């Protein structure tokens, strides 16, 4: 609280993280479509 | 060496030094307290204890990193005042941290 | 609540200073060795029958 | 944790879990990669130990 003050490479990193989370949501939904195969793979 | 690496990547993710400072200070104090507890218990400085401390370096900072990420993200998104925002973020993230 | 130290930074700061100071004091006195006394203790008995 | 809470507010369990994963993906990576960084000094070692 004390240290914090109100406010290229970092922009690239942030946009990469945004793309990663979008693909993550899509992939997670796709996995949710296939549940029993994931359970068998876990076993 | 481990410490600096533990530091480095954090900044790489935080992309702001001042955010990365808070997790860093947590570790040295924890290790010093561990040394105090060893003194009280009578444990010596062994290669085993030092290896355990090297392993710990990563784990020690996780609690600070979780709260730092939560406060930074919530401040960036909602845009509330830093103090109220960090108090709120502490309110949300108390249970996961303690668990 | 767990907000007492958030209200006043001085208390948390002094706690951290105490932890740091006591650890700095403690490190010198700690014994140093490669490994602890893991090995089983041994007691030897010697008898001579000339 | 966040999945169960989102269930508590009444969010659908599947939609709750997916959103919880999306939100909490960052700190999980932050604490996993931090630990991995700590262990890298050991794995790549050239000393007598």
């Amino acid at each position: 609280a004390t240290i914090l003050k109100p406010i290229g490479f970092f922009a690239w990193f942030d946009r990469s993280f945004d793309k990663v989370t979008k693909k993550y949501e899509l992939m997670l939904l796709k996995i949710i479509k296939h549940t029993v195969p994931m359970m068998v793979i876990f076993l | 060496e481990a410490m600096v690496l533990v530091f480095i990547v954090m900044y790489l993710f935080l992309h702001n030094v001042r955010y990365t400072l808070i997790p860093a200070i947590v570790a040295p104090i924890a290790l010093l307290g561990t040394f105090t507890v060893m003194l009280l218990a009578g444990f010596s400085i062994n290669v085993l204890t030092m290896f355990g401390m090297v392993l710990a370096i990563g784990i020690i900072v996780d609690d600070a990193i979780v709260v730092v990420e939560n406060v930074e993200r919530i401040m960036a998104t909602e845009g509330l005042s830093p103090k109220d925002a960090t108090s709120k973020a502490m309110k949300e993230i108390t249970s996961p941290i303690i668990g | 609540m767990s907000q007492f130290f958030i209200r006043r930074p001085v208390f948390a700061w002094v706690i951290a200073i105490f932890i740091i100071i006591f650890g700095l004091l403690s490190i010198p006195k700690l014994p140093i060795a490669r490994f602890p006394s893991v090995a089983p203790p041994q007691v030897n008995i010697s008898a001579t029958y000339p | 944790e966040f999945a169960k809470m989102l269930k508590e507010e009444g969010m659908s369990l599947i939609e709750a879990t997916v959103a919880a994963a999306k939100l909490r993906l960052r700190p999980i990576l932050m604490t996993s990669l931090a630990f991995t960084c700590g262990v890298i000094p050991l794995v790549i070692a050239t000393g007598a130990s």
